[PDB]
């Protein structure tokens, strides 16, 4: 009988000061707010119901109204920032945090969920949840000998909320909050549930999304090898964030990048660089480009793992965004590599697919490619083989393309294309 | 050579907020 009430009926029941009447009206609100299509969130807010729901959260003597109000508030907080704000403005944060201590699992779970929605709004509400002291009691819920004893849905909700507490930038989460949460994240990273693993990998992705100091906090926990293992998972929803985290780490120092290599990450790239999921191939190629921007010994590891042919492959055929990352990978390679490494690159067949991409109308990739060709020519100069190279480029139709780029709209483009022709083609 | 960031495809990420349906 709590199905399809009007907001007016709900207000009447909640204002009755009959606890049972209040419970029934709150449940009716929960059901209204639970419908997928246009729940009357703003109407509930305007009716002034939020403070009432928040008050009901504190009714330890009536667990059902605690649960119903927690659920109702959760769904209001799942809306726009303004709707989440109305929940926060009603004093919900400390009330939900107190509910984390409820002896009723379904109730503490609902509080976890609601706090996830609030923190998920952005860095301000995230940090406000942290300031109210949510982390300790959240982490306490996970303090058991074996995660497997927790209900699956329960652990998934907790993991997700924790990941939202690691989420967002400007600013990033407080350093001490991150240190507090990390050890639990590391443990979750070793759990066997696919959804827990996915969200945990996303959490690590957020945390490594910043300057080297932020990256270092994660790497020093020793999680890199586990992330590399997760790179090989069959579940693509695990691979995506695992690879994002790994990619974030190699944007750091040479030493942080080396940890990724030492952990054996490169052995997985033959598969990642040919992955049928476009976005995985893209971030795999992005990751490669940051590794080829590393030291010569790190470029050499790329060579040893046979990944150059895979980069030629991606450059030859892939989604355009991926090809652009491949272009960057090649320019970095040619920029930081030895003459021998550059010779090897050309021998792998890089030239033709490079020239073919000059046909694209993205001004940046053209710049990247022209820079790569200059780098390769510099290497040929040291070998006095600049003539072999010029012939290579002309035979696959590169000369024709480079010549036309002399007339290019863009500044740096027609310039550099001019230096090339003037310098090695006349 | 510089190290570079990569755009974040939001549709790949966990939801920021979740409505409980049942």
């Amino acid at each position: 009988g709590t199905v399809n009430w009007s907001v007016e009926d709900i207000v009447k029941g909640i204002n009755s000061n009959n606890l049972e009447s209040q419970l029934q009206a709150t449940q009716a609100a929960r059901k209204l707010l639970s419908r997928e299509k246009q729940p009357p969130i703003d109407n509930i807010i305007r009716a002034g119901l939020i403070p009432k729901f928040v008050s009901f959260l504190g009714k330890t003597d009536c667990s059902p109204i605690q649960f119903e109000s927690a659920w109702a508030l959760t769904n209001i907080a799942s809306g726009t920032s303004e709707q989440t704000k109305a929940v926060v403005d009603g004093g919900a944060i400390p009330a939900f945090i107190s509910l984390l201590a409820s002896p009723h699992a379904h109730i503490s779970e609902q509080a976890v969920w609601a706090l996830g929605n609030i923190a998920g709004d952005g860095s301000a509400f995230r940090d406000l949840v942290i300031k109210h002291g949510a982390i300790d009691p959240l982490l306490a819920l996970l303090a058991v000998p074996d995660l497997s004893t927790l209900a699956c849905g329960y652990l998934r909700n907790l993991t997700w909320t924790l990941s939202n507490l690691c989420r967002n930038k400007n600013p990033a989460p407080p350093l001490d909050a991150v240190e507090q949460i990390l050890p639990t994240l590391v443990r979750l990273l070793h759990h066997n549930d696919p959804e827990v693993l996915a969200d945990s990998c996303w959490a690590i992705s957020y945390l490594t999304d910043g300057p080297n100091e932020r990256i270092e906090m994660v790497v020093k926990k020793g999680v890199v090898p586990q992330l590399v293992k997760l790179l090989g998972a069959t579940e693509l929803p695990i691979v995506t964030p695992a690879l994002r985290a790994i990619g974030n780490i190699v944007t750091g120092t040479d030493e942080q990048t080396q940890k990724v290599i030492d952990a054996g990450a490169l052995a997985v790239f033959p598969s990642l660089l040919t992955n049928p999921k476009t976005n995985i191939q893209k971030e795999a190629t992005w990751t490669m480009s940051n590794i080829t921007a590393g030291r010569q010994d790190q470029i050499q590891q790329v060579v040893n793992h046979g990944l150059v042919p895979f980069l030629v492959g991606v450059l030859s055929k892939a989604d355009f965004k991926t090809q652009k990352e491949a272009a960057w990978a090649i320019t970095n390679y040619t920029s930081g590599g030895t003459v021998e490494q550059i010779v090897y690159l050309v021998h792998c067949g890089i030239i033709e697919p490079l020239m073919n991409l000059l046909s694209a109308k993205d001004t940046k990739i053209i710049q990247v490619i022209l820079d790569a060709i200059s780098n390769i020519f510099q290497a040929a100069e040291k070998l006095g083989e600049t003539e072999k190279l010029s012939i290579m480029i002309e035979e696959c139709g590169g000369l024709d393309k480079i010549e036309a780029l002399q007339r290019h709209e863009n500044e740096s483009v027609y310039k550099a294309s001019l230096n090339l022709i003037e310098k090695y083609f006349s | 050579p510089r190290k570079r960031p990569l755009e974040w495809d939001e549709d790949e990420e966990p939801p920021r907020k979740r409505k409980r349906l049942w």
